[PDB]
RNA sequence: UUGGCACCUCGAUGUCGGCUCAUCGCAUCCUGGGGCUGUAGUCGGUCCCAAGGGUUGGGCUGUUCGCCCAUUAAAGCGGUACGCGAGCUGGGUUCAGAACGUCGUGAGACAGUUCGGUCCCUAUCCGUCGUGGGCGUAGGAAAUUUGAGAGGAGCUGUCCUUAGUACGAGAGGACCGGGAUGGACAUACCUCUGGUGUACCAGUUGUCGUGCCAACGGCAUAGCUGGGUAGCUAUGUGUGGACGGGAUAAGUGCUGAAAGCAUCUAAGCAUGAAGCCCCCCUCAAGAUGAGAUUUCCCAACUUCGGUUAUAAGAUCCCUCAAAGAUGAUGAGGUUAAUAGGUUCGAGGUGGAAGCAUGGUGACAUGUGGAGCUGACGAAUACUAAUCGAUCGAAGACUUAAU
């Protein structure tokens, strides 16, 4: 544990049912965002590269290929703006944290 | 790099007048007739 | 305004409203009972003291500074009170109310009271020159042997001086600084403790003086 | 964490103090290192009180493969007198933690010497 | 971020293929430059045809730097390319077809050109 | 600046540019305040008071200077041995080599070019930036403090509301008050983003060794690559520049004679600036003019010669660290949680070894999110902080209020 009295203010706004998995899987996250006339949601694929920092502080991040970039997105695992996570695939890696998707065709099976 | 005076016979004195030694704790053992030194175990002592 | 006198334990984040995550530093705030108050009529200046953290009982042999003394026995007897370890003035508000030997609260403040800090500093040994003052380095290459020194002092003999206040390599030092204008996301009651925004001086079980900001 | 001199010394020296430790049961040296081989030779003997061959692996980590031995007219290999001599010799619960006592300076330094003792 | 001498694969329609950014251009001296400010720039490579030539100076706004940006609530966006547009001078580009997706930044600073011209926005 | 004079220096006062670091004038470049305009508004010219703060990145040449590109609120002029080589480069100038033009019949010459050319020093005293011991402060000690003084900080843009209104036909387009976030700079701090992380964890290469296979050490930059906790940091996260007062400078004013009118002035009364002082933060009673409140301790020898020998309170000495060059600052010393160990946990790594199954194998899969863990958190006296010593007050006189 951290302490005995960091969490005692801070598991009051840990989030609760986010389905635990580990770096390799491939995730389909949606998110609610606002512009103008809208509190749309949107979608967002990717395979996850790493996992980090447990606790309230904790953090993963995505990478999704989008038009030949390859966007990478971040976020804090317990925000109230994530809404649903998916798990399309499992998937079988060896290193834990997978910075070596530089390459093209990566496929991580 | 050089001295441009030599020091007279007064801040030689003055200079070295923190520079000394003080004693140690020096508690005696109960039965050794001899002093150790304080948190020391000596080779023929009470200690 | 109700200056309590809280110790850090860390840092960490809290997840506000719509979406915003806001930095947090916890501070953790015990007992504070106030000992004697001091106004214009005894020598001239309106302030109340406060204790903080207390220690065992008094005058057996005092190896450590964890047990008190016949000075602050009798100090801390006055206000019928567990003797302390942290006295701090207070001359900023509040002559007439506070009673002595009064626990203070946490809850003076609200989810929104902007303060002030004051904590001393980290303090990092003795260090040198581009790193304590915001001094540039020389070149690290073509031929310089001066990477790291600080440069000239001062001019030739048309001045045959150095002017004092010349920032210099000496110690980083610790010294006390304030902070100003920062806010409470959130106030405890139960656990004792309180938050509050960013981060504020002062490394972990160290001590740190809040009370109302002057905006 | 305390040093000697340098990296590669510094875990092949001071196992190589801990072995001596072991076939000589007490030791004077200076402080620096005293005060830190107390926690790696005690640290070890807690493979002691566990004593199986997951535990014999990882004590072969640290000792050396040497220093045969002849107490008993015969060839204890100090990977085998630990584990006959000294973890049955200790069963009190915080390992095999062990004492120290201070001396005076030494001749030509003024290093504290100090007699650590397997106790 | 991206500063004095960077080179930049653009992403327009409009002839060019690399440019170099002299200045970044904001407040007096200036040095670095991420999603949604605009840098003065020279080109380099041309494509044949096209609009603009090479060694025409021309102003170009920023997308898609390669050091992320953190928008409010915690979250990263970090692309793999460095990455621009060249503007009109009316905060709208030349061509039409801009590729290579967009970051949503850059909307309060009112370049809704781009983003309804683009392909998909984050 | 270019000179003139030869007064100091030849028993050596190192010489141009540039980097490092500043400090000072105002004949002001931006910003603040006004007069006057041949000032419609927005812009602009010219002049007065004003040093508080700001004053940019590149190409060219050794350059100074200069022109040129892109910006900015502006790219000010100068002094400080044409500031700064016991702080730095050496590109030129002023060393030996060689060559070209040229002058000299010749050796050689040139403020004409051209390629290569050794930059020495361990800080005595002042001056600095920190940091401790003695003594003073009419009894000793602890804690908190007042603040004479002294430092620190002072900069600005762009967008929107008033409004497309006043002026001006039309082109365009505010003064004055409010609302937003940016730039540069000065701080504080690692939760997030990254970097480092040399007793952590995993893969693999040669070769040697543990009698051999399996396992595992040694050495090869830490043998090499992927990752990584604490601590330290920025390109990372927050915060900052005040609001408000008092007298004025330029200027504008009211009342008003000298000098029956006018007239800002002579006596009075206004108002008026990023400027001065108080306000903001930091230090500071060695401020010998040594301040202030609360709390604790008070004796025998003895012609006070105080001989002493102690209290309060420290310290010597030890285990370390939120501190740290040593000393100093803190946390502790058995009535103990100060370190180390033991146990549990966070974080990190990524599924140990054996054993079994399958494959002729190379190796796959279960047993099992396993094993293994340096700094961070909690619990427990298991080892060590033992027994001792050293220093340390017993309160003068004067007159005054009683
Ligand atoms: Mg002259
Ligand atoms: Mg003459
Ligand atoms: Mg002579
Ligand atoms: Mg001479
Ligand atoms: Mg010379
Ligand atoms: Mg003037
Ligand atoms: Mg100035
Ligand atoms: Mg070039
Ligand atoms: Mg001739
Ligand atoms: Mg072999
Ligand atoms: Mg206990």
């Amino acid at each position: 544990t951290n302490h005995k009295l960091i969490e005692a203010v801070t598991k009051s706004q840990l989030r609760t049912d986010l389905p635990s998995f580990r770096p390799g899987d491939t995730l389909r996250v949606h998110v609610r965002i606002i512009e103008g006339t809208r509190e749309r949601i949107q979608v967002f694929e990717g395979v996850v590269i790493k996992r980090r920092g447990g606790g309230v502080s904790e953090t993963f991040t995505v990478r999704k290929i989008s038009s030949g970039v390859g966007v990478e997105r971040t976020f804090p695992l317990h925000t109230p703006k994530i809404e649903k996570i998916e798990v399309k695939r499992r998937g079988k890696v060896r290193r834990a944290k997978l910075y070596y998707l530089r390459s093209l065709r990566g496929k991580a099976a | 790099a050089v001295p441009k005076r030599r020091t007279s016979k007064t801040r030689k004195n003055k200079r070295r007048t923190h520079f000394k030694i003080s004693v140690p704790g020096m508690t005696e053992c109960p039965n050794c007739g001899e002093y150790k030194l304080s948190h020391r175990v000596c080779k023929n002592c009470g200690s | 305004t109700k200056g309590i006198l809280g110790r850090k334990i860390g840092m960490t984040q809290v997840f506000g409203e719509n979406g915003e995550l806001i930095p947090v530093t916890v501070v953790e705030a015990k007992e504070n009972v106030v000992l004697q108050k001091k106004t214009v009529e005894v020598d001239g200046y309106n302030a109340i003291q406060v204790g903080f953290e207390d220690k065992k009982a008094y005058k057996k042999d005092a190896k450590s500074n964890k047990y008190a003394n016949k000075p602050a026995e009798g100090h801390a007897k006055k206000a019928d009170a567990a003797p302390k370890r942290f006295i701090r003035e207070f001359r900023n508000v509040d002559v007439d109310a506070y009673e002595v030997g009064q626990e203070v609260s946490v809850d003076t403040f609200v989810a929104g009271d902007v303060i002030d800090v004051t904590g001393v500093s980290k303090g990092k040994g003795f260090q040198g020159a581009i790193k304590r003052h915001g001094q540039s380095r020389g070149p690290m290459s073509h031929g310089s042997h001066f990477h790291r020194a600080p440069g000239s002092v001062g001019m030739a003999s048309d001045a045959s001086r150095v002017f004092k206040g010349q920032k210099m390599p000496g110690r980083m030092g610790g010294n006390t600084v304030t902070v100003q204008n920062l806010e409470v996301v959130q106030v405890d009651t139960e656990n004792k403790v309180i938050l509050v925004k960013g981060n504020v001086p002062g490394p972990k079980k160290g001590l740190v003086e809040i009370r109302t900001s002057i905006k | 964490r305390k040093l000697g001199r340098t990296s590669d010394q510094r875990k092949a020296m001071l196992r190589d103090l801990a072995t001596s430790l072991i076939i000589s049961e007490r030791i004077e040296t200076t402080e620096a290192r005293a005060k830190e081989v107390r926690s790696v030779v005690e640290k070890l003997i807690t493979l002691g009180k566990k004593g199986d061959l997951a535990s014999r692996r990882n004590a072969a980590k640290t000792l050396r493969n040497v220093e045969i031995l002849n107490e008993d007219e015969t060839t204890q290999t100090a990977l085998q007198k630990l584990f006959g001599e000294i973890a049955e010799r200790y069963t009190e619960r915080q390992g095999g933690y062990t004492r120290i006592l201070k001396q005076g300076p030494r001749r030509g330094d003024g290093a504290e010497s100090v007699i650590i003792e397997l106790v | 971020m991206i500063q004095q001498e960077t080179r930049l694969k653009v992403a327009d329609n409009s002839g060019a293929r690399e440019v170099l950014t002299i200045k970044v251009l904001g407040g007096s001296g200036r040095k670095t430059a991420n999603i949604g400010d605009v840098i003065v720039c020279t080109v380099k490579n041309a494509t044949p045809g096209g609009v603009v030539k090479k060694g025409d100076v021309v102003k170009a706004v920023i997308v898609r730097t390669k050091s992320g940006v953190r928008r409010n609530d915690g979250s990263y966006i970090k692309f793999d390319e460095n990455a621009c547009v060249i503007i009109r001078d009316d905060k709208g580009p030349r061509g039409t077809r801009i590729f290579g997706p967009v970051a949503r930044e850059l909307r309060e600073g009112n370049f809704m050109k781009i983003v309804s011209l683009a392909p998909e926005v984050l």
